[PDB]
């Protein structure tokens, strides 16, 4: 997610190889944690209606 | 490890020589098994006719010794 | 001149049983005209059946002879064989203690037990073992004759069989009356296998399950699988033993005496029948015990030859050349809380079905216990990740690296009593994480799929498909091609994703470059109706219809089914765009002929999400499961399951 931004934007650089550990950013907490499940919630919700493609197309072209 | 021979399908069609080194090699493997399955539905009886089958086209892909 | 003899030994009500026919009119479907002949020894000793055979020999001639008697009978079926090798005459023997197997028997001797012998039997036990994945056994056994031919038969089906039996000790015990107590105590305190094996006479049994029972042996932590020899009366079982007992019998099980009867004669008439079939006569009639004829009477052998071999009724009634049973269909009874011998399972040729696919084990006080350990899965067919197939016929089981899966038992498959549930072998992506989590949390499950619905949608207010099993506590989980959203997570809790996927575009072989592209939002904005649509009843819908209003009122029209027939149709022309899922959308491009693609390149993918293990709200497995996937995550061992699985042919 960021090697990908950094080579886009500033260029002269290249990216080789194809992803070897696929994961994914979280928001961390202390655990078990009462408002997990809210945020986690909120999270899905901003998958489905627009959110995140448009967190993705104004910052990260 | 060609995902044409790992996915078969009743169209593509690939065996070896019945009751043979190959043979028992794909019957010890587990993560062969499929291709086994499917290899052994089709198995040939001897070498020189397996040949004869690749040159017909009645047989896609022979697996043999080097 | 066919003459058959039938002689009844059991001790309870004979002159009603004798009384009972002792008719020449039965036997009629027959094709022969029987001519029948009760004797009906009166207390079988030996001098009584001796003296009552010669009697019976020297004065009617008869041609065979049928006998029964009852179950406490140890050592009649010697002098049965004895009087058969004197006097060359086929006996039959059915029932009671005179039909249990003797394995050399007087090479010339027509003696033809109706039962099965001892390796069969272990091999029914063994596939049992097999069906459940029980392993790790102990045997106990007494001082009892043959024991050295049981040991040396379990130890000969162990060895030869496709899995790895493993057994764990065997222990001789005396278990005879007023004896040495401490010893069998001392030693049945010390084993700790999970199941056990026993075998010794009826007394004997009692006596060992009483002392297991005070070895505390008999809960439900502890199953018992015993040959015919332990049991004995099967309608009155005794209250030494524990619920749970397993043995394995023939058809002639809850079977009444006169079927018993009418069977045996009916073999015989058979044999008779054949044998005047082929010589054009019947064959002689037995002589007398007061004479021996050397000869073997190459007739008699060929009447022998001919009665081996015969069907009748449709089942098997083959005996082998040791004389008893040989390939008889058997079924495998067990001792339920009714304390009544239920039939579990049956063994139809060399194939088992049982009733129940998992074990059920009862509390000591007749409460049924249920493991914490034993997880129930809901899952559905998904052709990259979960596939279904009929087992193979030929092993009656099916290929390893394939877990066996019911199907939903609403709709009684069983057509009387051969299986309520349709037994299918599910394999594939989904099945290797599930079977790498079982291996890794070591948690023990079964595997049915779900015939309400699809993955799940709410309609009037209730949930179907895996949503609704996992929801409503009929499963512990379901696994399978479930996309992780806000209303399934409030309604259920979900693991980590284990594999990501989205709403995708598949197109066949770039016009469209967005969901949200004016083509979609405005179906009438140019060019006639544009054909696009998309499976109902699933996440992409719900989704389209929270968002896009417009969207999912044209898909309405296009409501496709059968993905495969979606894939289809895309091809033929009837359709130009198909919304569906990204993670099976890029594995039905990888394997196409024609090679469709999906919008863009990487197919950017829209709402990106994952597929998760759906579970029970607030459930005690979700930590272990999240870190066990994350693990495997970690190790590699998904990219490996991704390139053993899903590659495709035109991807790269
Ligand atoms: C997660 O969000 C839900 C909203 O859907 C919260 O539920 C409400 O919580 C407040 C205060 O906790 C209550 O006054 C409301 O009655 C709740 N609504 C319902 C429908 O029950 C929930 O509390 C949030 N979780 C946490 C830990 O705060
Ligand atoms: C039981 O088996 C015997 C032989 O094992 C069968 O008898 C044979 O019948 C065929 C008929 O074509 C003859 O050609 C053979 O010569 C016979 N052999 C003997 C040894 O008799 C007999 O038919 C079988 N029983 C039934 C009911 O079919
Ligand atoms: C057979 O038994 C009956 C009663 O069971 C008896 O009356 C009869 O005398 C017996 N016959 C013998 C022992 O020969
Ligand atoms: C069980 O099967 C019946 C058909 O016999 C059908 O109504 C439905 O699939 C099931 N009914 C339920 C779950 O109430
Ligand atoms: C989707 O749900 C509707 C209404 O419940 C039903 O009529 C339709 O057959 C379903 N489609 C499937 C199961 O593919
Ligand atoms: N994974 C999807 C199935 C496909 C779909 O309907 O989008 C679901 O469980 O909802």
């Amino acid at each position: 997610a960021v090697l990908e931004f950094e080579a886009s934007q500033k260029c002269d650089l290249v990216t080789t190889g194809e992803l070897f550990f696929r994961s994914g950013f979280g928001i961390g907490m202390r655990k078990d944690s009462p408002w997990k499940q809210n945020v986690s919630l909120s999270i899905l919700k901003s998958h489905e209606n627009g959110f995140m493609e448009d967190l993705d197309k104004t910052w990260v072209r | 490890n060609d995902p044409r021979l790992r996915n078969p399908s009743d169209k593509f069609i690939y065996a070896t020589v019945k009751q043979s080194s190959v043979d028992i090699y794909f019957r010890r493997q587990v993560e062969l098994s499929t291709m086994y399955r499917h290899m052994e539905k089709h198995n040939y009886e001897s070498a020189a006719e397996a040949i004869q089958a690749v040159r017909d086209n009645k047989l896609h892909a022979f697996i043999w010794d080097s | 001149a066919v003459t058959v003899a039938v002689v009844f030994g059991s001790s309870g009500p004979l002159q009603t049983q004798a009384r009972t026919r002792l008719t020449s009119q039965n036997f009629l479907d027959l094709p022969l005209e029987i001519q029948p002949l009760t004797v009906g020894v009166n207390n079988t000793n030996p001098s009584s059946i001796l003296t009552q055979i010669c009697g019976l020999l020297g004065a009617a001639r008869v041609h065979g002879i049928v006998f029964e008697d009852n179950v406490d009978t140890e050592a009649v079926a010697q002098l049965l064989d004895f009087v058969s090798s004197q006097t060359h005459v086929p006996i039959l023997s059915i029932s009671g203690g005179s039909a249990v197997v003797l394995t050399p028997k007087e090479p010339g001797s027509a003696f033809l037990q109706l039962g099965v012998s001892l390796e069969q039997q272990l091999q029914v036990l063994f596939k049992v073992l097999e069906e459940y994945d029980w392993s790790a056994f102990a045997v106990i056994t007494s001082l009892h004759p043959g024991h050295a031919l049981f040991l040396e038969g379990v130890r000969a089906v162990a060895d030869a069989s496709y899995l790895s039996w493993r057994l764990l000790d065997v222990l001789t015990l005396e278990l005879g009356p007023g004896g040495p107590r401490a010893r069998t105590q001392r030693l049945l305190r010390q084993v700790d296998a999970p199941v056990l094996v026993a075998y010794c006479s009826r007394e004997e049994a009692e006596v060992l399950f009483a002392e297991a029972a005070q070895a505390g042996l008999v809960g439900p932590g502890h199953v018992w699988l015993v040959p015919n020899l332990a049991l004995g009366s099967t309608d009155a079982p005794p209250a030494a033993f524990p619920v749970g007992l397993i043995s394995v019998v023939t058809e002639s099980w809850r079977l009444s005496l006169r079927q018993k009867v009418r069977d045996g004669v009916a073999i015989l008439a058979l044999g008779a029948h054949s044998y005047r079939r082929q010589y054009g006569t019947l064959p002689a009639p037995a002589g007398d015990c007061r004479s021996h004829p050397g000869p073997v009477s190459p007739a008699r052998e060929a009447f022998y030859r001919h009665l081996l071999n015969v069907t009748w009724e449709g089942r098997d009634f083959s005996f082998s050349p040791g004389g008893y049973l040989v390939r008889p269909t058997m079924v495998v009874i067990a001792l339920n809380r009714h304390r009544l011998w239920e039939m579990v399972g049956r063994w139809d040729h060399g194939v088992l079905y049982m009733k129940y696919p998992v074990w059920p084990r009862y509390s000591t006080s007749l409460q049924p216990v249920v493991d914490s350990r034993h997880l129930t899965v809901a899952t559905l067919e998904e052709r990259p990740f979960v596939i279904v197939e009929s087992p193979d016929p030929g092993t009656g089981g099916c290929v390893p690296n394939t877990v066996p899966c019911r199907r939903q038992s609403n709709h009684t498959f069983s057509s009387g009593d051969l299986t309520p549930y349709t037994k299918l072998c599910c394999k594939g992506f989904c099945i290797d994480i599930l079977k790498k989590l079982a291996k890794v949390v070591k948690f023990s499950y079964d595997l049915y799929l779900v015939t309400n619905g699809k993955h799940g949608k709410r309609v009037r207010g209730v949930w179907n498909g895996m949503i609704g099993e996992v929801y409503y506590k009929r499963a512990d989980m379901a696994i399978g091609s479930l996309t992780i959203n806000e209303e399934r997570s409030e309604i259920i809790d979900f693991s980590v994703p284990f594999v990501e996927t989205g709403i995708s575009v598949m197109v066949s072989r770039d016009t469209v470059s967005g969901l949200s592209d004016k083509k979609f939002q405005r179906p009438q904005d140019q060019y006639p109706p544009f054909r696009f649509g998309t499976v109902p009843n699933g996440s992409t819908e719900r989704n389209i219809r929270s968002n896009y209003r417009d969207m999912h009122t044209h898909m309405v029209k296009f409501n496709q089914r059968s993905v495969e027939d979606a894939l289809t149709s895309l091809k033929m022309g009837k359709l130009d765009a198909f919304i569906y899922d990204a993670a099976v959308l890029n594995y039905m491009a990888g394997k196409d002929e024609g090679c469709k693609l999906v919008t863009i390149g990487s197919g950017k993918v829209f709402a990106t999400t994952g597929y998760g293990i759906a579970m029970q709200k607030d459930s005690h497995w979700k930590r272990a499961i999240d870190l066990a996937l994350l693990q495997l995550l970690g190790d590699g061992e998904t990219q490996k399951l991704e390139t053993v699985w899903l590659s495709g042919i035109c991807q790269n």
